[PDB]
C-alpha cells in the first residue's frame, strides 16, 4: 500500500545527501535514511559510508540499517547478519540494536546478545547491553528479563546510557500497570538512586523511568509515598516533582494549576522546566487554553517550555505565529530546539520556515538539525515517553545515539 | 463566496485561477517551463464596485496570506509623501512572498493632482520591477480598462489582458442564486425587475436588500420573505440613489 | 546606493550577434564603432585624427531591445555602463546633473568607461537637462571617445538641427523586417526552454511575412504563456498553434 500508491523523488537523497560533510551533516543524513521507512538508493550508496563517521556516529549508521528495514521478517535476518559479530564493536553493538528495531514479537534474538551479559567492568555487552535491553524494551511486568536487569541496574557504570536505556526499558515495560506498583524495582533503583549523589545526569533520566512506572493513574498512593520517602536534597526532590509531572496526566485537577501558578516563580531553573513542560501533557486536550502569556517572561528556559509546549498537533496559524517568534533566538538551545517542533507540528508553506532557518544561519547544531527539520517536515505512553526523555539533549554527543531511535516518530 | 460559487464565467475564473495560480503553487508544470513572467493579470469591469472583481480575486483566498491593496485612497488622503508607502507594502510584500498583491478600484486618474502623474509613473517603475524579480504577483482591477493610460499598458501588462462581458441578466442570476441559497424563499418574488429595478445591478445592492432583507425580514419575527415587505425595503435603496 | 546605482552596472550577458539578419548594413556601421575603436586602439590612434564617435538609431521599433543587447553580448568582457531614459524626466529635478556627474565620476574609476543612453525619447527642467547633457557628452572633461549613441523609438527633435553638424553624424535607420531575417532570432530563442528541433524553424518563420521583432517576441512570449498555462512537458507548435496564429493575426490586424 505504501510503495504502490505513493512515490516519492530521488532529488531529496540526491540534495539533502549531497550537500552533507563535517561528520555532522552526515549523521543529519544517517537520520533522513535511517527514518526513511520505497526507494532503497541511498540505504545501498556504496560502502565506507559508516566507517567514516564517528563512533556515536558508528552506532546511529549501524542502527541506521535497522530503522530502515521495520518489514520483511523473513529477510531482516540475511539482510542485518553483516553487521552482525564483525570486528568492530559499535558495528555489532549497533547490529543488535538494528535486530531489536527492525521488529517487536520476534524475540528471537534475545538469546545470543543478553545470554551472556558478563562484562562488569567495560566489555562488549555493555553496549550490546543498550541496543538489546532498549530494543528489547520498545519489543516489550515480565520477570524474564527483569532478572537479568537487576544486575544491570546494580552494576552502575559510569555510562550514563546504560542507566539510560535500562531505567526507560523497564519504564517502558512498566507503564500500564493497575495502580503502578512500589516494589523492588522502583525501590531498588531509589535506594541505588540515592547510593550515590554523583552524575547528577542519573538522577534526570531515573525520575524518566520512574515517572513512567508511575502510570496507574486512580488516585493511587505512589505519589503520597513518594512525597514522603522522596523528599530530600533538590536532586531527589527534582525526582519528586518530576513524579507530579508523570503523575498528571489530566483529571478535574485545577489545585494543579493555582499550585502551577504559585510554584512557577521558583528559583530552581529546571522544575520550572519539567514541571512547567508538563503544561504540553495536562492540558492536552483542551488545546485552546494551551497558549498562554509564558513568552512575556524573562527566564532564561521559559521560551523553551512554550516552544516545546507547542508539540506535535496540525500546527494551526496560532502555532506557526508562536514559531514566528520562537524561531528568532540568539541562544543555540532554542535555536536548535525550534526546528523540531517546527517540524514536527507540520507534517508551499512547510519549506519556506526553512528558508527562514536559511536566512537566519546564512553552527553545527544548527545545521544537523535543520537538516532533521528539512525531513521531518515530510493517551499512549509509546508517543509520550520519547521526547520527554529527548528533554535533556543540552549535554554530550554520547546521547545522539539515542537521539535517532525515536519511536514516537510515524 | 468562493471561485466555483459563481456561474456563467466558469472559463474567465479559471484563467485567472490557472494562470496566478501557477507560481508557488503546483512546481510540477511551473518550474520545467522557466518562463516566469512577474505582471500578473488585469480585471476590469463596467459594474465594478468590487463585488465582482472581488469575488474574481477571491481565489487566492484559498491558501495564501491575505493582503489586498485597495485603491489609491490612501494615497491622496494623505500627505504627499509619495511612492515611499507603496515601497513599504513592496518590502512588506518581500517580507510576505507566499502573498499575491491585488488592486481594487483604481482611482488615481479616474478622479496634489500633479503628484498623481509622478507617483503613477514611479509606481510603473517600482512595479514593472528595476529592482527586484518574480517575488509576488500583481492583480490591477478598477471600472474601466481605459481608464489605464498607455504608459501603464506596454511596461505594465506582459502577461495577460482579459474581457468581462455585459452581465445579460446570468451573473446576476447566479449572484442572486448564491443570495437565495443560504435563505429561505420561494419562487414568488419577481427576479427581473429586482435585477434590473433601476437601470442594472449585479450584486451590491442586491447584497445590501439581502442584508436589509434578512434583518427587516427578521423584524417581523418570520424567516418568510414577504412579497411587500422585500419591495417595501427595495423602495429605500431605489429611492436613495435616485433623489440625490 | 540608489537603486539607480545598482541596476546601472550591466550584467548576465544578453542576446548575442547570432541574430544577423535583415537590415546588416547598418547594424555593421555600428558594430565597426562600438567593438573596432575599442578592440584596436593603435591603428585608430596611428591611422589619423580619431576614431569614429558614433552613430544614432532612430524610426521604427522593430527589433529594439535586441540590438543593444547584442552590443552588451559582444563585448570584450569588459562590460560598460548604460543609461535608460526614464531616470531623466522625473520628480524632484536638478538631481540629473548629480547623475550625470556621478556616472561620469564613475567612468573614471572604470578607467574611461562607454556610456550609453537608452530610450531618450522619454520646460527649463528638460532644458537643463539636455544643455547640460550636451555640455557633459559633447564636452572633454569626462572624456570624448569612450561612446556616443542613442538608440530609441522618436528622437524628439529639439535643437538636432543646428545640433546635429558636429561631432554626432552618421544619420541611419534602426532595422526593419525580412522574411528571412527571423529564423536567426528564432536560433536565440532556441537558447530558451528545449523545444523540439523536430519543428522546422523556416516553417515558423514563413507563415508570419512582415513580422517585427517585437512581434516574433510576443510569438516566443504569448507562446510561452499559453505553453505553460496548457500545463505540458515539452513545447510544440501542434498545441499553441492557435496562440501562434492568433498572436500574429490578431495583433496583424493594427500593428
Amino acid at each position: 500500500d505504501d510503495i504502490y500508491k505513493t512515490h516519492l523523488e530521488n532529488n531529496r537523497f540526491g540534495g539533502s545527501g549531497s550537500q552533507v560533510d563535517s561528520a555532522r551533516m552526515n549523521l543529519a543524513s544517517s537520520f533522513v535514511n535511517g527514518f526513511v521507512n520505497q526507494d532503497k538508493l541511498l540505504t545501498d550508496d556504496g560502502n565506507k559510508w559508516l566507517y567514516k563517521n564517528k563512533d556515536h556516529g558508528m552506532l546511529s549508521a549501524a542502527a541506521s540499517l535497522g530503522m530502515i528495514l521495520l518489514w520483511d521478517v523473513d529477510g531482516g535476518l540475511t539482510q542485518i547478519d553483516k553487521y552482525l559479530y564483525s570486528s568492530e564493536d559499535y558495528i555489532k553493538s549497533g547490529a543488535l540494536l538494528a535486530c531489536g528495531i527492525v521488529n517487536s514479537g520476534v524475540r528471537n534474538e534475545c538469546d545470543p546478545a543478553l545470554a551472556l551479559l558478563s562484562d562488569y567492568v567495560l566489555h562488549n555487552s555493555n553496549t550490546m547491553r543498550l541496543g538489546s535491553i532498549f530494543g528489547l524494551g520498545l519489543a516489550y511486568n515480565r520477570e524474564d528479563v527483569l532478572t537479568l536487569l537487576l544486575p544491570v541496574m546494580g552494576d552502575s557504570k559510569s555510562s550514563m546510557e546504560v542507566a539510560g536505556v535500562t531505567a526507560l526499558a523497564c519504564g517502558m515495560i512498566a507503564v500500564g500497570s493497575c495502580n503502578g506498583d512500589v516494589t523492588s524495582t522502583i525501590l531498588q533503583t531509589i535506594m541505588e538512586k540515592s547510593e550515590t549523589e554523583l552524575k547528577d545526569t542519573y538522577a534526570r533520566w531515573l525520575p524518566l523511568g520512574l515517572g513512567l512506572n508511575h502510570l496507574g493513574k486512580g488516585e493511587a498512593i505512589e505519589a503520597i509515598l513518594a512525597a514522603l520517602e522522596v523528599v530530600s536534597e533538590p536532586f531527589r526532590s527534582f525526582a519528586n516533582t518530576l513524579v507530579d509531572v508523570c503523575a498528571y496526566a489530566g483529571s478535574g485537577n485545577v489545585l494543579k494549576v493555582q499550585q502551577l501558578l504559585h510554584i512557577c516563580s521558583e528559583h530552581f531553573d529546571s522544575k520550572e522546566k519539567e514541571e512547567d513542560k508538563d503544561k504540553k501533557e495536562k492540558k492536552d486536550k483542551d488545546k485552546k487554553e494551551a497558549p498562554a502569556d509564558m513568552g512575556a517572561h524573562q527566564g532564561v528556559a521559559v521560551l523553551g517550555i512554550a516552544l516545546i509546549a507547542m508539540g506535535e498537533e496540525i500546527g494551526a496559524e496560532m502555532a506557526l505565529r508562536t514559531f514566528g517568534h520562537l524561531l528568532r533566538y540568539g541562544e543555540p538551545t532554542l535555536r536548535r530546539a525550534v526546528p523540531l517542533a517546527l517540524a514536527l507540528i507540520s507534517v508551499s508553506h512547510d519549506a519556506d520556515p526553512e528558508v527562514s532557518y536559511n536566512s537566519i544561519f546564512a553552527a553545527r547544531l544548527a545545521a544537523m538539525l535543520r537538516q532533521l527539520a528539512q525531513y521531518h517536515a515530510k493517551k499512549g505512553t509509546l508517543t509520550l515517553c520519547p521526547y520527554h526523555s529527548d528533554r535533556q539533549l543540552m549535554s554530550q554527543v554520547a546521547v545522539a545515539g539515542l537521539l535517532t531511535v525515536l519511536v514516537s516518530f510515524l | 463566496e468562493t471561485y466555483a460559487d459563481i456561474g456563467g464565467l466558469d472559463n474567465q475564473i479559471q484563467e485567472i485561477k490557472e494562470s496566478v495560480e501557477l507560481p508557488l503553487t503546483h512546481p510540477e508544470y511551473y518550474e520545467e517551463m522557466g518562463i516566469k513572467p512577474p505582471k500578473g493579470v488585469i480585471l476590469y469591469g463596467p459594474p465594478g464596485t468590487g463585488k465582482t472583481l472581488l469575488a474574481k480575486a477571491v481565489a487566492n483566498q484559498t491558501s495564501a496570506t491575505f493582503l489586498r491593496v485597495v485603491g489609491s485612497e490612501l494615497i491622496q488622503k494623505y500627505l504627499g509623501d509619495g511612492p515611499k508607502l507603496v515601497r513599504e507594502l513592496f518590502r512588506v510584500a518581500e517580507e510576505h512572498a507566499p502573498s499575491i498583491v491585488f488592486i481594487d478600484e483604481i482611482d488615481a486618474i479616474g478622479t496634489g493632482e500633479r503628484e498623481i502623474q509622478r507617483t503613477m509613473l514611479e509606481l510603473l517603475n517600482q512595479l514593472d520591477g528595476f529592482d527586484s524579480r518574480g517575488d509576488v504577483k500583481v492583480i490591477m482591477a478598477t471600472n474601466r480598462i481605459e481608464t489605464l493610460d498607455p504608459a501603464l499598458i506596454r511596461p505594465g501588462r506582459i502577461d495577460r489582458k482579459i474581457e468581462f462581458p455585459l452581465p445579460d441578466e446570468k451573473t446576476k442570476k447566479r449572484i442572486f442564486q448564491i443570495h437565495t441559497s443560504r435563505m429561505t424563499l420561494a419562487d414568488d418574488v419577481t427576479l427581473d425587475d429586482l435585477i434590473m429595478a433601476k437601470d442594472d445591478l449585479s450584486g451590491a445592492d442586491i447584497k445590501a436588500i439581502c442584508t436589509e432583507a434578512g434583518l427587516m425580514a427578521l423584524r417581523e419575527r418570520r424567516m418568510k420573505v414577504t412579497n411587500e415587505d422585500f419591495k417595501k425595503s427595495k423602495e429605500n435603496v431605489l429611492y436613495k440613489k435616485q433623489e440625490g | 546606493d540608489p537603486t539607480v546605482t545598482m541596476m546601472q552596472v550591466e550584467e548576465k550577458p544578453d542576446v548575442t550577434y547570432s541574430d544577423v539578419g535583415g537590415c546588416k548594413e547598418q547594424i555593421e556601421k555600428l558594430r565597426e564603432v562600438v567593438e573596432t575603436p575599442l578592440l584596436h586602439p593603435e591603428r585608430f590612434v596611428n591611422l589619423g585624427i580619431e576614431p569614429p564617435k558614433g552613430v544614432l538609431l532612430f524610426g521604427p521599433p522593430g527589433t529594439g531591445k535586441t540590438l543593444c543587447a547584442r552590443a552588451v553580448a559582444n563585448r570584450t568582457d569588459a562590460c560598460f555602463i548604460r543609461v535608460i531614459g526614464s531616470e531623466l524626466v522625473q520628480k524632484y529635478v536638478g538631481e540629473g546633473a548629480r547623475m550625470v556627474r556621478e556616472l561620469f565620476e564613475m567612468a573614471r574609476t572604470k578607467k574611461a568607461c562607454l556610456i550609453f543612453f537608452d530610450e531618450i525619447d522619454a520646460d527649463n527642467e528638460v532644458q537643463r537637462t539636455m544643455l547640460e547633457l550636451i555640455n557633459q557628452l559633447d564636452g572633454f572633461d569626462p572624456r570624448g571617445n569612450i561612446k556616443v549613441l542613442m538608440a530609441t523609438n522618436r528622437p524628439d527633435t529639439l535643437d538636432p538641427a543646428l545640433m546635429r553638424p558636429g561631432r554626432l553624424d552618421r544619420k541611419i535607420e534602426f532595422s526593419l523586417p525580412d522574411l528571412e531575417g527571423r529564423t536567426h532570432i528564432f536560433k536565440i530563442h532556441a537558447r530558451s526552454m528545449s523545444v523540439e528541433r523536430d519543428i522546422r524553424f523556416e516553417l515558423l518563420a514563413r507563415l508570419c511575412p512582415n513580422s517585427t521583432g517585437a512581434e516574433i517576441r510576443s510569438v516566443c512570449t504569448e507562446a510561452g504563456m499559453f505553453a505553460i498555462r496548457a500545463r505540458r512537458k515539452i513545447a510544440t507548435e501542434k498545441d499553441f498553434l492557435e496562440a501562434v496564429n492568433k498572436v500574429i493575426k490578431s495583433y496583424a490586424k493594427f500593428s
